[PDB]
């Protein structure tokens, strides 16, 4: 669970990211529009971070049912005195992958989105409509289809 | 004389020119470039022209065309309509969020796949 | 999760079972489609010409008020 | 547009004639309406004369002959069954 | 309905439909209704001829039909003349052919005409229609059986969903945009009236080609009512045609008749299974097809030929039934 640290750590880096065009193209504000920014990060970070833990967490198991034979082989290839590998290597040998795909495909998930919002939707509409939309919308659907 | 020096910066051509003769079923074409220099609605007045219909003859005044009111688009207001290399340098600065994951996982996979 | 399925069911269900049951249901025809297919046509011609020549009377008789 | 006594103007018109106009003969009227400070109305017909996509080829005019392709291959595999009615 | 036929025409007499309430003569009253009354009961009995057997079931149904086999063919070769305000040119788009050749050389142009003419139009909406027509022979004539007990079998019907339904679609759609039109946010018309703003106007079918190339997004709107009514607002049809389970289920035991395999009872459950799923592609995609053709601009077919051509199946059947005796003797 202290792992979340990672999470908070990487959740956080999309949400930002759009400000160049954004002070580009859409010529945002970045004094103005700060506010907006502060708020749109922090709750991306909150929500997105539960999201990476709530996929890995449903899905960990996957990885030992699949290759927790190979593991094994390797373990034994390198009973009580033989299954503390197994508490001590094979749990964390299906959590790192887990974790890895998790935020992989989380932050994967989240471009889409954006650009979707900003470039095919917003189009018309007021840079500050824009950016608010596009990345509220972003947010809050992104973190509902992890719970899906 | 319908475009004031503290409005528009003269980059090229002339708004005052002369020709001494246009011979008949001539024509001549001049060419001003110009530099707004205020964003807005302006006016673009018919300019005058005059001549002599024949030797010791009475000035002739003529007037242009008139295109009528042009409005004048504020740099930043042109810029985030028509604004190319943005996303040129734009598509590199995503790449680095997923830089450590992408490698990890595959190289996991192959150490036991 | 699964009560927001609910919604998903009745239309996975009523398109997949109906293409299911579609084509056990109703085989190909082919041969004796070929065996209507020109009659189609022969009767889609024949009963429009019914109509494509009485019009003829019609026209000029228009003519006793109209065509002054 | 004012134009003073012993003056001229001269004004930019443009107009697009229609497509299916191609290839026809059509009257061309220009009128210019000007009226005096007296508020009489004038008209002058300054003209009075008489002036005379590759999806369209694509989509059906190319694409038929490779509706022939199918027929050319299906043809092959009906027709080359008649190697079957020889006799002894 | 004969004597709402006298209304309507009462009314649109009243309404003076063709012709001042008074001047013209108030004898032509007395004219509109001995024409009126006398056409649409002879029709009728005609009808009831055919029904008696004397005939075959419908005539009106095949009168129509008839109308249409005119209404679209007469335009492919009908000689009659029309002007543009060029001179002489013809109705019947197809023979213009032969006397543009004795007019130009311009042979790619003879051919582009093919595709140009606006009014009357062109041959390529000739085509088009042809194609449809072609192709919906397909759909047609598949059908589904079931084994009967008293080496029989009872065919499911199953574009008899389609029969009913369009009628409805379409007059529904067409009446409220008439009604909203009169009446008058919700919708805003140019001149054949057409919508040009208001909630009717992205509303309004993109018929037009043009359409098309100005605005996809608009045709979704228009696709989500349309087609969502023949998706969900047709399943209450089960009372139209009366033909819920416990509907077909008291039919059958009229004519007494059981399957093989189990109980008459059951049967309901048994039966049930093919009875919504009937009214998909069994009615829906008959709407699909319309609007294919219409905004293909197949000449006033996506209405026609959907009837039209499967009267010609009936009669065709019928067809193979009588002559068949021939061709049998």
């Amino acid at each position: 669970a202290k792992s979340s640290a990672l999470f908070f750590g990487n959740a956080f880096i999309v949400s930002a990211i759009p400000i160049w065009l954004y002070w580009r193209i859409w010529h945002m504000d970045l004094i103005q529009s700060a506010v907006l920014y502060s708020v749109m990060t922090l709750v991306s970070t909150y929500l997105v971070a539960f999201a990476y833990k709530n996929v890995k967490f449903v899905l960990k198991h996957k990885v030992a049912q699949k290759r927790e034979d190979a593991v094994s082989k390797e373990v034994t290839r390198k009973r009580k005195e033989k299954d503390e590998r197994i508490l001590w290597k094979k749990n964390e040998v299906a959590d790192y992958e887990a974790t890895t795909f998790s935020i992989f495909y989380n932050n994967t998930l989240f471009l889409v989105v954006v650009i979707v919002a900003s470039f095919f939707i917003l189009k018309n509409f007021n840079p500050t409509v824009n950016y608010i939309l596009s990345i509220s919308a972003s947010s809050g659907l992104i973190a509902l289809l992890s719970t899906g | 004389d319908s475009f004031p020096p503290e409005d528009f910066g003269i980059v090229s051509g002339m708004l005052n020119v002369k020709w001494d003769r246009i011979a008949p079923a001539s024509n001549v074409s001049h060419t001003v470039v110009l530099r707004p220099l205020k964003a807005g609605y302006f006016n673009f007045t018919s300019a005058t022209i005059t001549y002599l219909a024949q030797e010791d003859g009475p000035v002739v005044i003529g007037s242009t065309s008139a295109p009528g009111q042009g409005g004048i688009l504020a740099q930043r207001e042109f810029d985030r309509r028509f604004s190319f290399l943005d996303w040129a340098a734009f598509g590199v600065m995503t790449l680095p969020s997923i830089g450590i994951p992408l490698l990890l996982w595959y190289s996991s996979k192959r150490k036991y796949d | 999760m699964d009560q927001v399925m609910q919604f998903v069911e009745p239309s996975r269900q009523f398109v997949k079972d109906s293409i299911r049951l579609v084509k056990r249901c109703t085989k190909p025809d082919r041969k004796e489609f070929q065996k209507i297919a020109m009659a189609t046509a022969i009767g889609f011609a024949i009963m429009g010409f019914i109509g494509f020549f009485v019009k003829l009377i019609h026209i000029p008789i228009n003519n006793i008020i109209v065509g002054g | 547009t004012v134009v003073p006594p012993q003056r001229q103007a001269t004004f930019e018109y443009s107009f697009i004639p229609a497509e299916p106009m191609g290839g026809r003969p059509f009257g061309l009227v220009i009128n210019l309406n000007y009226k005096d400070l007296n508020g009489n109305v004038f008209q002058d017909a300054v003209f009075n004369q008489t002036v005379t996509d590759g999806e369209t080829i694509f989509m059906y005019m190319f694409l038929a002959g490779l509706g022939l392709l199918v027929i050319v291959g299906l043809h092959q595999l009906l027709e080359s069954r008649k190697r079957k009615r020889p006799i002894q | 309905g004969m004597i709402i036929t006298i209304g309507q025409s009462i009314v649109y007499v009243m309404t003076g439909m063709y012709g001042d309430p008074s001047e013209m003569g108030a004898g032509i009253c007395l004219l509109i209704t001995i024409q009126l009354f006398v056409a649409g009961l002879i029709v009728l009995l005609l009808d009831e001829l055919l029904q008696k057997g004397y005939g075959l079931g419908s005539g009106i149904s095949l009168f129509i039909a008839t109308n249409i086999c005119e209404t679209i063919v007469w335009k492919a070769f009908s000689p009659t003349t029309v002007n543009t305000g060029r001179g002489m040119e013809f109705e019947g788009a197809i023979i213009a052919l032969f006397h543009l050749l004795a007019t130009r050389t311009d042979k790619v142009r003879a051919l582009r005409e093919a595709f140009y003419r606006q009014n009357l139009p062109n041959l390529m909406n000739l085509i088009a229609t042809i194609f449809v027509f072609a192709v919906v022979i397909y759909f047609q004539g598949f059908r589904v059986d079931l084994p009967i007990k008293s080496y029989n079998t009872y065919p499911i019907k199953l574009f008899y969903t389609s029969n009913i339904p369009i009628i409805l679609q379409s007059a529904l759609v067409s009446n409220l945009y008439v009604i909203s039109q009169m009446l008058s946010l919700l919708g805003t018309w140019s001149d054949r009236a057409y919508p040009v703003g208001g909630l009717c106007y992205y509303l309004s079918p993109p018929e037009s080609f043009g359409s098309v190339l100005e605005d996809p997004v608009h045709a979704v709107v228009y696709i989500v009512f349309m087609l969502g009514s023949c998706a969900f607002f047709s399943k209450t049809w089960i009372e139209v045609s009366g033909s819920s389970a416990k509907d077909v289920a008291k039919q059958l035991k009229e004519q007494q008749m059981v399957m093989r395999g189990h109980r008459e009872t059951s049967m309901v459950h048994e039966l049930n299974r093919y009875i919504p799923t009937a009214a998909a592609f069994g009615g829906l995609c008959i709407g699909a097809l319309s609007v294919l053709a219409d905004f293909l601009g197949a000449i006033g077919s996506g209405t026609g030929i959907l009837l039209a051509v499967t009267i010609i199946y009936q009669y065709f059947e019928i067809f193979v039934k009588e002559q068949s005796e021939v061709g049998s003797m």
